């Protein structure tokens, strides 16, 4: 089919060169979820989504629905939602609270914990029950988030993370107390591949830093205070991994299009006062500069997506190579003051949804583009990902990792790079770090 | 946050008003599908809250959980100036969602008109089918209710919106985006 | 057994009668839209005919048998007791295909009215649009017609439904049921 | 020549008149929906023009080039005599496209009257949603607005029709057709 | 892509496991046109659909269109909707009556035997015209019932039948009137493989002794009563053919479950009186206590299905292998009289249409798997059907062939297996009974 | 892939046999992007479309989106519609005037020609501008035809067009003043697959003189006639090109057939005074009787249609092999009188249009024919190409090339020859004239 070799030659991070085949061949994308999304981490939401026992939340790893349920020794277990015998649906609704999982089919009862414990008509009929359960997946839990895998030979999610673990956190740990996510998942259907969407949030604040944000921009600023004069955010770094092609980027010295952004309560609160410096003290552990670090985006590939600043975060899950879902929601620090709770509810409904005056033109360009994509000759050509080609540096005073200017296409390289690794390598003792 | 059957008054509202009502909402699609935003939003009150839940499939047992509550995330939740930047985002010349603009019809029917403790307040429900036709080939179909209350007032409509809540006919939005007002 | 166009009378309804059935079927459009199936199911009377004929293509020449018969399958043909049996369903915990329930959006408009024989009792002929969205991302979009025999009610709507037929426009039906109510 | 909002009248159509339009396009609806074509057609005046415009994705910038004008191509653009044809063609045995015929559904809305410097003429607005439903599986789903100029008939219905434009929600069309009429 | 190993792989009869990639599978799909339906005997209709000289009704042999018309020599002749100059669709509407075929492109005309008779402008073109007529299938009846099949190759019908015939017998060969059709062809498209559909009536009694149909049990039952007050049937067996993949199974001594479905009048037509007693006294050679028999649910291999007790009968068309299209019917004896005619017309719209109240959620469940089958996980481990595994055998008092218990997974195995057996063999010599 | 001796399987223009495989193949249609649509002349437009500096129209090369625009020194470039850097449409209005082209996404830069000026951040990231423009494609004129051809190797449009020239020169040189669009480019999407459409226009004259036509004929005549009045025109010819497989077709003395189509006006027009006389004097070199042809159809390969007398034309964009979008508009004669080109524009929009009284019953048949090419069996036999086998003759007095009889499949068979050449040929070296 497609041979090492070929899959190869996709990428290539050396001269910088993307085959725009990767965003719309159909056996790239079936070979994307055996390869990729059958042994990736994947972000299923929080803690929070389930506190009290039973508690569950429907959800998804690449195409295979997933039932994420709060246990009784307060662990989480996640498992496909389909019933071993015929293929059913196991859990029907979208969330709620399980003391029992019933297959409408034909009767095959479950637990919350997820394994088979009743068969009408056992005996007459038929076999153990304990080894025709819903196909159990690996779980596991970071400052809040909660991730899956399905494969028992992967490396464990604190191992896959690496060194992407400091900049997740200037999102996640800046309490004790932790992050909560505030209710209700949004959703929307996208015609546009997955990795735009993860890369846009990896590299990409180029486009925010030109021209896909002018409207977002002009909408928060008064009548009197027209956009004719403009001030476009200059300063600013981007990391890419050690490993596994996560990346991240943010500017510095700039409370200019955050406090257009997001009001200015949630930025002198971000940046200002108590609650902004006990952050710094908690995770300064490694040089950082939180409080004059704004507007930071990041990725965990695969599909985990996040503006740590703003605090929406997303998984996108794949439909084909011409779709995906995006499952967002917010986060807050639990033990932040209501105003500032409210601030950031409402901030990420006006931006960071459907109808957002940042999303709307976000989705766009990836929309548009995978029209494009449809054509013989828009397939035949390397795309031109050069931005900042081994200008990141190997050590930096402010920021750990592999870092280069905010503007560049490091983490990008990275992310295709490590993509390319999963697609080409079956044998997980060549890929894991 | 759980919305039930509309409680629809017992003696209908007059002919007159009925009307009245019904010809407001007639008035408000054309501003809307012809994108004059401007004078769409001339239309929104000072006190204005603008709310759309998002819907969720919920067993039985649990069906007073089916929207998002007011502490919760929406697909809107707005107030006059969080409008008036989305009003500002969808005409600037450099936001892409709407330039090239969508083709829109808004489609009112099912008007039931209440009175309430206040006189030239009313209370007003409707269902629409708004249709979003965009680029080439695009189209967007959403259905759905309107529950509103609306202010007698001197503008070339004869009225204006305090609160508009929209129950949307989706629990995951088929749509990419939501660049149309309803 | 055909249909053809609606025999409306030359001199139409008063204006207060063409709002009182319009009326009637927005609230109608209320109970069914939120699953008040108990409250809908009371405004069938005794005596209901419910029936939703199959519809075939056919040549021009074959035109009068566009439509199922009397003694022919049909999606509906309903009595009172079945009816019933029908909203037993509907409304059980254990009925998969509505738990958990869809979300419809019956949309009703060309309301025409026309008296009978008897006073009180109204033929009635309106359109419809039912959307029904369900699970994900399910959409099915019904369109059609309504030919109804409402009488005058001492209930909270204001009649009651005696017959309906409802055409849908469809010859093999696009949605894997037929959930809801028309 | 580029269209923009309706301008309605400030003084709304008083409740009749209001009302006898409604019935009018909802007897037009039956006519369209039942295939009574040739009765359709005698509602058509011998001066009318009945036009459909094309529509372009147009950056702001160039929004006054949105439709089509009256010498470009058009969807339909036609005279009493082509209108004829068109009849005569939909209503042939032999015209495959139609035989079998569609299955169609005109639901008609936003109906909003204006007075004209000619006394028992009226210019009119009104919304539309057209289902067609064909062979099999076929749905084509058409939304938009029409601009009427109606005059006072001694006829069946009301009314004659003087002139028809169609505004299309669509640029490039989703169907295979236009073989409906609007 | 599919070698004849590994379509053996899929299917399993000795240690009851099929491969969930079956229902999925698009490659799958293309062999299934060519190998099942390509050679099977298929339900067309019913005699009484086109009872006069013309008649015709259009219906399909898999994904092809096909005209079903009877002739003036009283047979059936089946052929392909397909102009064979430039492919138009020859017959043009559901059903009908013609005294002839012409094709609206070009204007070769047909007669009603599908014989090429004009070709316009031939002697200024042309060539024989007796070899340009649209495909011919081969057609048998049996009891009314009309098959088609295109290989000349395959067995006759009574021998694809084989053994099957007296289970099918219980609702064709009741009086010597035999049945016949009520007006009406209902028609609805469900989004799920085509062999959940006729497995689920071929071994699928499970279904509605369990979880399944207690909504439309609970819709039979007076208006004065609840589920408790009552039990779900036990005593029945199940039927699998000897070569075929048919399967029959139902209840035994157990008339209650058929009182909740048929209604009282019908009931007492089914199991009491003199038309249920020249039923057996016409039924002898097989020995069965059809009296005593409710609710059976039988397949004809691989997509005839019907319910000898409510007579409901369907093809299912298969449209992809992520969707079909259920074309569905209604018998009823000739002689039978009117009220119990009907009241069988009330019961099957009431119950079997596409919003009746048991038909609905028969459907709900294959929609919701087929949904399941999109992800990679839960299509890699296999599906139980191990349900009765040996515990059927050669001879049983009252019931012919290889029976067991009704709830078995024994006459699903058969099915699976002949499917897997139609997929591999390909010569009929090795196939044949 | 699909062996280059298989492709070749697919047509027999010796027997006159085609493969109905052709039409829904997915692998094929696949290699037709490449091997047709990448290497053929495809028409985007008229010179008119295009008038002033700046002047633009988005079009389609296949599936591929490309900018046709006018240029300051008055030629026309055409380029992809992709931006390299990472696929975003870079012209995103259907047509107008532009200055430059900017990209929404990152603001890369472009002027009119499709040059990249601008990329912002150039120095701080990165490299030559001049080579990540747009691929820009060959660009040809033909007497105000605009055409296009990716394929640097090909041979020129004069060369590729050969003896079709001729004829086209019927719609396209009948004055010194050329021919100018009327504006409006109406635009619909068939579910059926480009080589019908193609196929037709090339060589289909026997639909009008036998059964498609019937009703729009009936629509053009008078309301007290109908078919009884309406002679079966008989007399004309066909043409296949010496290469490329166009062709034409058209009635000689025949002007009723004319007349029923564009009216009395439109006829004279065409037919009769100065205009027309001077038509035939221009167009003397092809020594054809210009005046006494009527009901012309022709096929620029693959996909250029127009009807010369109509003068509507129209590109087939693919779009699937199950699917095509069709761009059509009408083309008059620059000077003719106001009232001519009103009847023109009138006559189009009543007979050629989603809603026209030809075009329906043209595009009704189309759409049949794919839906019965779903089925295995109704692929699996040779559909008839027969007509006119051999009858055609290079040395006809009045008519240059290869010419038959109009009701004919010569040019048809002209047509399907190519296409497999084409699509078996990968060399130029093999395939040029
Ligand atoms: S599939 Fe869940 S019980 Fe049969
Ligand atoms: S397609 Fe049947 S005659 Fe040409
Ligand atoms: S893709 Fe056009 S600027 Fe980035
Ligand atoms: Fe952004
Ligand atoms: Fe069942
Ligand atoms: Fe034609």
């Amino acid at each position: 089919n497609w041979t090492p070799e070929a899959i190869r030659g996709l990428v290539d991070q050396e001269k910088g060169l993307l085959d725009p085949r990767i965003y719309a061949d159909q056996s790239l994308y079936e070979l994307e979820l055996e390869r990729v999304f059958g042994r990736s981490w994947l972000l299923l939401g929080h803690e929070s989504h389930v506190p009290e026992t039973g508690d569950f939340l429907a959800t998804y790893m690449g195409e295979d629905p997933v039932v994420m349920v709060r246990q009784k020794d307060k662990s989480i277990k996640v498992f496909l939602n389909q019933c071993r015998h015929r293929g059913m649906r196991i859990c029907r609704s979208d969330a709620g609270n399980a003391k029992a999982f019933t297959c409408s089919y034909h009767g095959w009862a479950y637990d919350i914990a997820g394994k088979l414990v009743n068969v009408p008509f056992e005996k007459e009929a038929f076999f153990d029950k304990a080894e025709w359960g819903p196909l159990q997946a690996r779980v596991a839990t970071y400052k809040g988030l909660v991730f899956a895998n399905w494969d028992v030979q992967a490396p464990d999610l604190e191992t896959y993370l690496g060194d992407a673990r400091p900049y997740m956190d200037v999102m996640l740990d800046r309490t004790p107390a932790g992050t909560v996510a505030i209710g209700g998942m949004q959703k929307w259907v996208i015609p546009c591949n997955w990795k735009f969407a993860a890369e846009q949030f990896c590299s990409d604040m180029y486009h925010a830093g030109t021209t896909t944000h002018l409207s977002g921009i002009l909408a928060g600023i008064p009548p009197e205070m027209d956009l004719s004069q403009a001030q476009i955010p200059t300063k600013g770094n981007q990391f890419r991994a050690a490993w596994g092609g996560h990346g991240s980027g943010w500017y510095v010295d700039e409370p200019g299009s955050l406090l257009a952004v997001m009001g200015p309560k949630v930025t002198q609160y971000w940046t200002e006062g108590p609650a902004a410096e006990l952050a710094e003290q908690r995770l300064g552990h490694t040089g950082m500069p939180v409080r004059r670090m704004v507007g930071q985006h990041m990725t965990i590939f695969p599909t985990c997506s996040f503006l740590p600043g703003i605090n929406t975060i997303r998984t996108w899950h794949p439909r084909g190579p011409n779709e995906i879902e995006v499952w967002a929601f917010t986060l807050v620090d639990a033990d932040a003051p209501a105003e500032i709770k409210e601030e950031y509810r409402r901030h990420n409904i006006r931006n960071f949804s459907a109808g957002g005056v940042f999303e709307q033109d976000d989705g766009e360009n990836w929309v548009e583009i995978q029209k494009g994509l449809r054509g013989y000759k828009a397939k035949s050509q390397p795309l031109n990902a050069q931005m900042g080609l081994g200008r990141s540096q190997t050590g930096h005073p402010d920021f750990p990792g592999n870092v280069g200017y905010v503007y560049a296409e490091e983490a990008a390289r990275g992310m295709y790079h490590h993509w390319m690794r999963m697609m080409s390598e079956p044998s997980w003792a060549t890929l894991k770090p | 946050h759980f919305f039930k059957t509309f409680e629809w008054p017992s003696k209908a509202a007059g002919l007159e008003l009925q009307n009245e009502i019904e010809q407001f909402y007639y008035r408000e699609a054309q501003l809307l599908d012809h994108r004059a935003y401007e004078a769409w939003f001339a239309l929104l009150d000072k006190d204005i809250h603008y709310f759309m839940p998002l819907r969720t499939n919920r067993m039985i047992r649990e069906g007073e959980l089916e929207y998002s509550g007011d502490q919760d995330l929406a697909h809107f939740d707005e107030t006059h100036e969080t409008m008036y930047g989305r009003i500002r985002k969808v005409t600037s010349d450099v936001g892409w969602a709407e330039n090239p603009p969508s083709r829109t019809r808004h489609l009112v029917s099912n008007v039931i008109v209440k009175e309430t403790a206040t006189p030239d307040t009313f209370e007003v429900n409707s269902a629409f089918i708004l249709y979003r036709n965009r680029l080439e080939r695009q189209v967007d179909i959403f259905a759905g209710e309107r529950r509103d209350v609306l202010r007698r007032a001197d503008n070339n409509l004869g009225f204006s919106i305090a609160k508009r809540t929209i129950l949307l006919d989706a629990s995951t939005l088929l749509s990419n985006n939501l660049s149309m007002f309803f």
